RNA sequence: CGGAAGGGAUAACCGCUGAAAGCAUCUAAGCGGGAAGCCCGCCCCAAGAUGAGGCCUCCCACGGCGUCAAGCCGGUAAGGAC
RNA sequence: GGGGAGGUUUGGCACCUCGAUGUCGGCUCGUCGCAUCCUGGGGCUGAAGAAGGUCCCAAGGGUUGGGCUGUUCGCCCAUUAA
RNA sequence: CCGAGCGCGGGAACAACCGAGACCGCCAGCUAAGGCCCCCAAGUCUGGGCUAAGUGGUAAAGGAUGUGGCGCCGCGAAGACA
């Protein structure tokens, strides 16, 4: 962790790096402290709920460090027809077969980025905004439905038989 | 979030557009501002408006003739419009061009004791066949020995009429500020000669 | 088959979790979609 | 002999916190003081058990899941008129009413237990009207 | 003319991060979405809310008995009544 | 083939009321349940789409008018979001 | 046992369930059942072990990666489990 500058506190930890600032509120049931470079996660005992907490924690500040060290990739893709992915404005303006286009703002910690209106990437220093926002877009437009159409993260287009199934 | 006092005038039918309009007209009257209300000292936001100036000897005592601005009293007291705050002036109608639907709050005509038939609208029975006894009776109430009682607020043989009624949303047809008229789509509670206030409504956002 | 008083793992793809306080049956296949109902 | 009877002694005023305290055991003591039951000068039919002003009851603690799951019910006489509002929303809007009504179910009910519930002043602050003494407790 | 619009947490259900359990998982701490339902926002009663609230102005200090401590009484002031 | 739930069916028992508990249907006023008839949210599909199928969630509102029978019920009539 | 002990304490209430055979008086102590935060009188007594659902605060077969201790049975530094 070279581009880091951490900050321990009771509940949360207040972490800084080259990108933006980030904070992970950790359940204070073990205490983490900036040691050398990489931090240590030392539970005050050995119980179930504890094990959960310590592991969780570890991943929390883990995502915290790699985040400020630039880790923003929120890839997305559309496999429909005229389903375009225009980036006009700061907003993401898409037309996914619905009777009208769709307008997405880039809120805090996040920009978008459309390499081409056929596939859409989103910039963000936060693991929540990744999954959640990209989800919200794929929830703008459902995938496949038997055949193939819509929005997908980058997954598999499992199908349901065509000219049949309709008795 | 606006308002002004008034009184019930007509109900007619002005051939506006090419459509006839049942039109209540309301003499809004020059109702002067007086003792204001703030939430620091009262606990809300309102303005006091007296209606029509007719007050000399037979008024007596305090007056907001005191207030700081006077005007003595109307002839029939003043009322408070919530969410209101003008700009140090007296107000009549001009604050509403046509196209601005408003709720109209007024008293209602009184029907004294109302029969259940002409109150909650019941049948009464048959125009013969059975017994002439009931004929116009409120039928029966609750079940036998359980409930065991009667319902608090059961539609019953009681009073109806002398009540406060606020009607909602009516196109302000036009405003006559040269006098004191405010004509809107016909409705308005009470007699063709009783107090009635105007308040801006709630529709869009 | 959601909502049945018995719920299970049918093939070697169907695995049970706990969610909201009710027992849930998962499996990538949604035709096996079961819940403690 | 003939057991003794206290005159009109002085209604001692008191002060307790609120925060960090269980809903339960809190009122428990509180209440039991409205009755002169802490005092060696207790008499059943006379009501000389002190005043209880409380401060910051906005931040009372409670165990359980309570917070949400704890429902309070009010019945207005008109049928279908059983209202229930969780402790959850009783905190957000007028939170005193959860300390009040609690003691209110920890005294007797004879007319005085009422007059005595009056002998208690809840606030969710702290702050109050510094009337007199109110020397803190624990 | 009214239902509404719109605000807040939610039901079934669908999503994010995420350990316990190197994997995975809506969950155990953490979030987001989401019902004609739920608390509202509209309509009305309403301080006998004995807890009896608040706003604004209007009113004279024993008058003759109660000497202390609460009051009693025959007439006034703002008013109110018949 | 098993185990329950509910207490509206047909009933077992004979405890209150034999110095009286006016036993069927219709009318008027209703209300409470949810195991939902419609409306609203949805999962599963032998769900392309439309329509349907079953199961979850959910009482807020709504739950028409005539023929035949004392009729409750039920068949038909024209409608229905129902 | 109630009946004839609807006389007393418990069991919230409560003919027969627990305690218990009531000459009178006593502003005297022990104790039964049942209790000892409070309504209500007395331990928010000491110590160890559990449960996280209002379970406690009233149901089953039957289903489950709920939780915590016990017992067994193969796999692994020659390198297993994922």
């Amino acid at each position: 962790p070279k581009g880091v500058s951490v900050e321990v506190a009771p509940g949360r930890v207040k972490v800084k790096g080259p990108k933006g600032e980030l904070e992970v509120p950790v359940s204070p049931e073990m205490r983490v402290v900036v040691e050398e470079g990489v931090v240590r996660v030392e539970r005050p005992s050995d119980e179930r709920r504890h094990k959960s907490l310590h592991g969780l924690t570890r991943t929390l500040i883990a995502n915290a460090v790699k985040g400020v060290s630039e880790g923003y990739s929120k890839e997305l893709l559309i496999k429909g027809i005229g389903y375009r992915a225009r980036l006009v404005g700061r907003a993401l303006e898409l037309t996914v077969g619905f009777s009208h286009p769709v307008v997405v703002e880039p809120p805090e910690g996040i920009t978008f980025e459309v390499p081409e209106p056929t596939r859409v990437r989103v910039s963000g220093i936060d693991k929540q905004k990744v999954g959640q926002v990209a989800a919200n877009i794929r929830a703008i437009r459902k995938p496949s439905a038997y055949h193939e159409k819509g929005i997908y993260y980058a997954g598999e287009p499992v199908r349901l038989k065509p000219g049949k199934a309709g008795a | 979030m606006k308002g002004i006092l008034g009184v019930k005038v007509g109900m007619t039918r002005i051939f506006r557009d090419d459509r006839a309009v049942p039109v209540t007209v309301i003499l809004a009257g020059p109702c002067p501002v007086v003792q204001r209300r703030t939430p620091e000292k009262d606990g809300y936001t309102a303005v006091q408006l007296g209606f029509l100036p007719q007050n000399p000897k037979r008024v007596n005592r305090p007056l907001k003739g005191h207030f700081a601005k006077a005007g003595v009293e109307p002839v029939r007291i003043l009322r408070e419009i919530r969410d209101f705050n003008p700009e140090g002036d007296t107000v009549t109608v001009e604050i509403f061009k046509p196209g601005e639907r408003v709720d109209v709050t007024g008293t209602s005509k009184g029907r004294g004791f109302a029969g259940v038939m002409k109150r909650w609208n019941f049948a009464g029975g048959p125009d013969s066949h059975g017994a002439h006894k009931i004929h116009r009776h409120p039928g029966s109430i609750g079940n036998r020995k359980t409930p065991g009682r009667v319902y608090k607020g059961k539609k019953m043989a009681g009073h109806y009429g002398a009540e406060r009624v606020t009607v909602m949303n009516l196109e302000v047809v036009d405003v006559i500020p040269e006098e004191n008229l405010l004509l809107v789509k016909g409705a308005v509670p009470g007699p063709n000669g009783g107090l009635v206030i105007v308040r801006e409504t709630k529709k869009a956002a | 088959m959601k909502v049945r008083a018995s719920v299970k793992r049918i093939c070697d793809k169907c695995k049970v979790i706990r969610r909201h306080g009710r027992v849930y049956v998962i499996c990538e296949n949604p035709k096996h979609k079961q819940r403690q109902g | 002999m003939k057991t003794y009877v206290p005159k009109q002694v002085e209604p001692r005023w008191v002060l307790i916190d609120a925060e960090g305290k269980t809903l339960g055991r809190l009122a428990t003591k509180i209440a039991t003081l409205l009755r002169g039951k802490h005092r060696p000068d207790w008499t059943p039919n006379v009501a000389m058990g002190d005043f209880v002003v409380v401060v910051n009851a906005d931040k009372i603690r409670v165990t359980g899941k309570k917070l949400e799951q704890k429902i309070y019910t009010r019945y207005s006489g008109y049928p279908g008129g059983l209202k229930k509002i969780p402790l959850e929303k009783m905190l957000a809007t007028h939170p005193e009413r959860v300390l009040e009504h609690a003691v209110k179910g920890m005294l007797p009910k004879g007319p005085l237990g009422r007059r005595l519930f009056k002998r208690l002043k809840v606030y969710a602050g702290p702050d109050h009207p510094h009337q007199a003494q109110r020397p803190e407790k624990l």
